[PDB]
């Protein structure tokens, strides 16, 4: 089922009666951003999410430096 | 003494178990009705604007 597009899941749902390839101009989405291929469910995969920290150490340790007495 | 319907009617529907041919009967019924089933994933329930799903 995750095969599915996003612009036609809605419309199978019984959400609108304009499938996506009927859409308006102005009822369309606007990316500035580049589009690509559906990516459906990567469950079971080697592409499944990963979830990682995304905000750095919240301390810094001091960088050792050496100063010879007179 | 009171019974307003005979002791031989009474028998009769007691006997031949009235009411369980007429239970079986209302089930036949729906034997010759459309089911409700989808044919999920090739078909999807309905879903509204509101819906909560993944964020
Ligand atoms: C597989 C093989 C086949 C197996 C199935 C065989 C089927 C044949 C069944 C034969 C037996 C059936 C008997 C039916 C006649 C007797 C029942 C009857 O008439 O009622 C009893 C009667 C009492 O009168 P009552 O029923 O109370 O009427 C007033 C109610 N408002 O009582 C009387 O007044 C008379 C007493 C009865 C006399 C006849 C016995
Ligand atoms: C021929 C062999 C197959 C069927 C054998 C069994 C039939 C019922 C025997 C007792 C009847 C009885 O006792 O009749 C009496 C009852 C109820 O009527 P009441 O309450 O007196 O009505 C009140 C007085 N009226 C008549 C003025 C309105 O009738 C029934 O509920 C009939 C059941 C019909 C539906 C099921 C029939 C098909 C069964 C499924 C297929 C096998
Ligand atoms: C001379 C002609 C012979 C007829 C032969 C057939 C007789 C059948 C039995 C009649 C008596 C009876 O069903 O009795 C009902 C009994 C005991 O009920 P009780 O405790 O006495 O209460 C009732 C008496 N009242 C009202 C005075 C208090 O329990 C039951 O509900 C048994 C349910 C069995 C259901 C099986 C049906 C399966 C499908 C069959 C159709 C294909």
């Amino acid at each position: 089922m995750s095969e599915v597009e996003p612009g036609w899941h809605y419309w199978l749902a019984y959400g609108t009666d304009v499938p996506p390839n009927q859409l308006k101009p102005e009822e369309k989405s606007v990316r500035a951003y580049p589009v690509k291929k559906h990516v459906p469910n990567l469950t079971y995969t080697d592409g499944a999410y990963v979830p990682y920290n995304t905000a750095r150490p919240k301390c810094a340790t001091w960088d050792p430096k050496v100063t010879e007495r007179p | 003494e009171e019974s307003s319907e005979s002791a031989l009617s009474k028998a009769t529907k007691w006997y031949l178990l009235s009411e369980i041919f007429r239970g079986l009967y209302i089930t036949l019924e729906m034997y010759f009705r459309a089911p409700y089933t989808i044919y999920y994933p090739f078909e999807k329930g309905p879903v509204s604007p509101r819906f909560r799903g993944e964020h």
